């Protein structure tokens, strides 16, 4: 079930506005939007999700992911974006000519702005531990950028800022094993 | 539809496609439904025969395991009593808060330790006492002459007691959130003391004591833990993400709001 | 799974059904095709 | 059924909601090399899954004053990634391309793109001289570009002496910004010879060339970014020696 | 071929040879292949049935057998942890490295005792961290409600307690030698600290407590026994010669190289 | 019809007219991963020619005070040709492999070479330090030699403290200046794992060791060469992205 | 051969093949005959 990652996660951000990208018009192209990490067991992005609340009760998972991008703007305010999956290896790409050589989608905002990137099983080993950092990062996934195709182009007397909702979800080959206990919770005493 | 599974999902060769009208990577958020976008339609992907094992996630293995359910502390009144709610701790109370409606057995057992941590060879009594019966008001009373109440008798040099608990629910699941009153009439506006209390979990008392006629002077703590088993769940809820501070009560902190993602330095920087 | 008492509920202990939680919906969308005309 | 459409190759998609037609160029789809017509004696190689997919270049500022651009498709996709490697590697090259042009507006805006290959497009030297021996000849970065492309001076002449009114007779399309935003073009191989060097010899070129100007009212959106990925179906690469840039 | 075998192969009757051209003494061992001369072409012999039994060779039988795999210290911090690596003893490790893969179950023993040695009727809590599961850090801590994790219950004056473990290994097989980096980026010329490290093989840790609220004031080590089962084995490798100096390395002494056959008076005596 | 030979692969080939017969590691033949034993879901790449024929590496010196020499083999083709591009941008790997050793001498001289593959070959790190933190580790230069390859400090125990006269339980022949000029050695993909990484992980390593010295009369050739040229046989590659060297 | 458990790891416990090990070569050598000719 797709659930709103929460890819705003920095400081200067108020309670709900965390779980927004934004989007405005630019002056110098190929510009970065945003980028996180894949991992679905690790702090972040993934951790505001259904997704990542289970796959912390269990210490292995596999399979591929799906993360939906809804664009919540005005009607006649267009674009296009470029979302890119890059499998683990170097740091997060520089440029967009760097992170078009790994798994990307190109989208349009049209009548339907509703796209959503899979992201491919690329492993080595049939599974993945979910407790990265340090000597596990032979188990990271890679990082899913957003960057700008063309531009964020608007007409007169509309808003020139508009925001992206990212949702995150499993496929039919994910798959979990090994259960674990979760570090969200914390008791001192009895309640 | 219904569809079985004896492991996770096979993948078929694809190859490009270069046609207009069929995009299966336009989807729309806004019905509600989740995207439906496989591998076989958005990259060229191989054919594997995937034979992971999917067995483990259910919720019959994923439920039956035994927590931690009630500490009983036993400071020798001569007696112990606890009332049975399995919302005392937050390791159990999360996983059974994941959902709405809950349908199963329980399986219980009882650890009990001394002071430091010790088995003195005693003897200890435990009574369930269900709602409505006589709870003991001594040490040597009536009430444990348990003519019809199931007791359990066990040494502290034994292996921990165990049981078996049926479904004895009133109605047909226990619920753990309940949007309501349990009785009619005004209610205030100050303190609402009975908002979200369902009767139908409500299940009694649990006594423990030390069979003598003298006082043996010893302090122990019980430990209760429950083995969910046949367990059936209905209507699943997000998990909780913030502190708890009651039992019975959902209560959280209105100014320090833990975000549910801990901070970094951009939103450009994934590192 | 051999029980040796009277009741049932003392003894020792496949379906999937995702498709009422991920596509709930009246109107069944295909795969290929948009969602919305 | 017409105007929504989506395109995968290798591990990339492309979506979009408001398009044209896909057009085929000379009606006739990319694919490998026949036993007839090939001549060379070793073994090609075919990737045909990491050279196979969409390769997004950098985007390109749409202004009110702006002439045009122009790429050299076999000489642009010679730095990046797999294909870029192979390119440099082997000796020989062959392969189709589809090239989607991505250029989004908004209801208030106008203007017109035209979108179009060219093959052996040849750029011309300006410059009033008969001698042979000493008239002015384009620069290195003029004819090939890169990934970073080149603008035009006389976009009336297409810088070849050449009319772009009759740019049409070429496989190409139209960007208008109440119709579509964005435009698709598929291309086979388009040339005298079964195998070619994807270094020194550029088949074809794109050209995205402003007819109408872009205007607008105060208070929308200024600068119009425009994208263009593109991806090179049916790749084969042939004589493995030691890696060249140039 | 693949052949069988109940019983070692047999001897058939042998006469003398007396021809040219067939010569079942001359090999060639420079082309990488085991001379193949057997009795019946190289001495006149007899003919005998030989029925000794090879059944107790194979490799289950030879690693079905309980070694010494980890010391435990517990000299009460109130817990105590252990890496689970069986690389430690030099007894079970040289058998276990005479392969390059292992694919296997374990079966675990913990034999506890006491300062001299004694079973005092205490209770001992054995619990296993899997990695990422949060490790205790303390006597009394909340890891110890186990909820998820597998957890075992024993008294000194019990039986040493037994458990069965699966293959719990992400990789198809345990590798006992990694030419290679876990990790990636610029390794540096002076000190190689990661060299050799598989992180296929790291399966978390082994806590172990005394189940109490005080403080106990005992000493105790519990011994770790594994008995290997069901076992495959893969690219057979050479037995060590050299001392071992480290547990994850496979460190020897630069000077003072130890010869694998003793020292005799002159190479024309084999007294 | 045993000691002539000729092996041809891809472009490449190698003629021997007195050898040793042709070993096969533990009975196997090297050949593609079957979609049982496959866990990755992108495609992966077969060039089948350009990456499998016969890359030859330097001459090393043959006197007659040498210890031995020792290859990382994943890691000495990851700097030549289409093979080595394949490695660094690429992620997954596998193949196997066949390694044939030329070290011609005449009728005169004598000696002997054992040439073996250790899968997993892993260096030890020679001193006596048994405190974890402070002991000594080899080098990155002497774990992963590469195309230069690296020499022993002590061939008597394989600088693994393992004896080597044990190590003709691996795939091994031998090199005597009187039977043979070479050796020859295929070698299928041992590993635990279906596909690997070329880079940070070499699955196993040749060692040549001089048993019996090199000994010869005065007037003789002094300086014995040692050559050794090896095939990728059965070359696979998968997840394609950013080039990387180590 | 008896077990009582789900998980068939909590259980309880003649193939030879030395030709892969001894004569790994490709060119078969035989018995009587001398191995190069
Ligand atoms: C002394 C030996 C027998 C002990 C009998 C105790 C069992 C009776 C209580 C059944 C427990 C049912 C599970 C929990 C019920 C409700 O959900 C809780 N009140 C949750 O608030
Ligand atoms: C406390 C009761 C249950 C105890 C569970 C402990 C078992 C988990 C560890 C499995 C051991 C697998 C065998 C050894 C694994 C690796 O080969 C070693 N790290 C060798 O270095």
């Amino acid at each position: 079930v797709e659930t709103i990652l929460e890819v705003n996660n920095t400081t200067e951000a108020t309670g709900l506005t965390r779980l927004l990208i934004p989007v405005s018009s630019q002056n110098k192209a190929d510009e970065l939007c945003a980028a996180f990490m894949v991992d679905p067991g690790r702090i972040g992005p993934w951790q505001s999700t259904l997704v990542g609340q289970i796959c912390r009760y269990y210490t292995q998972w596999s399979g591929s992911l799906k993360v939906t991008f809804m664009f919540t703007g005005s009607f006649m305010a267009t674009g296009k974006m470029l979302v890119a999956y890059s499998p683990p290896g170097s740091a997060q790409p520089a440029n967009r000519e760097t992170a078009m050589l790994g798994t990307h989608v190109i989208w349009d905002f049209g009548l339907q702005s509703s796209v959503s990137l899979v992201i491919p099983w690329i492993s080595n080993t049939h599974f993945r531990t979910a407790k990265t950092g340090g000597n596990y990062d032979y188990y990271t996934a890679g990082v899913v950028t957003l960057w700008y195709q063309t531009n964020y182009v608007v007409p007169p007397e509309t808003p020139g800022e508009a925001y992206i909702i990212a949702m995150g979800a499993a496929q039919d080959n994910f798959t979990l094993k090994i259960c674990k206990d979760t570090d969200e919770v914390t008791q001192q005493a009895v309640l | 539809s219904v569809t079985n599974a004896e492991s996770a999902a096979n993948t078929t060769p694809s190859s490009h496609r270069l046609e207009t009208g069929r995009v299966p990577a336009l989807q729309a958020a806004e019905t509600g439904a989740t995207s439906n976008a496989t591998d076989e339609n958005m990259i060229e992907t191989r054919c594997v025969v995937n034979r992971n094992g999917v067995l483990e996630t259910t919720i019959n293995h994923f439920f039956s395991r035994s927590g931690l359910v009630g500490v009983v502390n036993l400071t020798d009144t001569g007696y112990a009593t606890w009332d049975i709610d399995i919302m005392g701790f937050v390791q159990l109370r999360r996983k059974c808060e994941m959902f709405t409606y809950m349908r199963f057995n329980a399986e219980f057992t009882f650890v009990t330790t001394t002071k430091n941590g010790e088995a003195r060879p005693y003897m200890l009594q435990y009574m369930y006492v269900p709602p409505g019966a006589p709870k003991p008001t001594g040490r040597d009373a009536f009430q444990w002459q348990t003519a019809t109440n199931p007791s359990v008798f066990v040494k502290l040099t034994d292996p921990p007691a165990q049981v078996s608990v049926p479904f004895m629910s009133p109605a047909s699941a226990y619920q753990w959130f309940y949007d309501g009153y349990p009785t009619f009439g005004q209610h205030p506006e100050t303190s609402n003391t009975t908002y979200g209390l369902c009767p139908n979990n409500m299940m009694g008392t649990f006594a423990v004591r030390v069979v003598s006629r003298e006082a043996s002077q010893l302090k122990l703590q019980t430990r209760v833990y429950m083995k969910l088993k046949h367990v059936r769940a209905w209507v699943p809820r997000p998990i909780r993400s913030q502190p708890y501070l009651l039992k019975n009560f959902p209560n959280y902190d209105s100014s320090k709001i833990t975000n549910s993602a801990r901070d970094r330095s951009s939103i450009k920087q994934a590192n | 799974n051999i029980n040796y008492y009277k009741d049932s509920y003392a003894a020792s202990a496949f379906t999937q059904d995702p498709k009422k939680f991920t596509q709930p919906v009246l109107d069944s969308i295909r795969e290929l095709s948009a969602p919305l005309n | 059924s017409d105007r929504v459409a989506q395109l995968t190759v290798g591990n990339s998609s492309i979506t979009t909601q408001e398009a044209a037609n896909i057009v085929l160029a000379y009606g006739e789809w990319p694919e490998y090399c026949p036993d007839t017509d090939a001549t060379a004696v070793d073994k090609p190689t075919r990737p045909d899954v990491s050279v196979n997919r969409f390769y997004t270049l950098d985007s390109k500022m749409w202004q009110e004053n702006s002439t045009g651009w122009y790429w050299k498709f076999p000489d642009v996709l010679n730095k990046t990634g797999v294909f870029g490697q192979n390119a440099q590697f082997h000796y020989l090259y062959r392969s189709g391309f589809c090239l989607h042009v991505q250029c989004n507006a908004s209801k208030f805006h106008q203007g017109a793109l035209l979108v179009a290959v060219i093959p052996e497009f040849v750029i011309a030297g300006r410059g009033s001289n008969t001698k042979p021996n000493e008239a002015p000849h384009p620069g290195f970065t003029t004819t090939f570009p890169g990934t970073t492309g080149a603008t035009f001076h006389d976009p009336y002449v297409l810088d070849s002496g050449v009319p772009l009114s009759q740019a049409l007779i070429y496989p190409h399309q139209w960007i208008n910004l109440r119709t579509n935003n964005c435009a698709t073009v598929i291309v086979p191989y388009i040339n005298a010879v079964p195998f070619d060097s994807a270094i020194n010899h550029s088949n074809f070129g794109l050209i995205v060339i402003p007819v109408s100007p872009l205007k607008y009212s105060s208070g929308a959106t200024t600068a119009i970014p425009i994208t263009i990925t593109i991806a090179p179906l049916n790749s084969e690469f042939g004589g493995l020696r030691q890696a060249v840039s140039q």
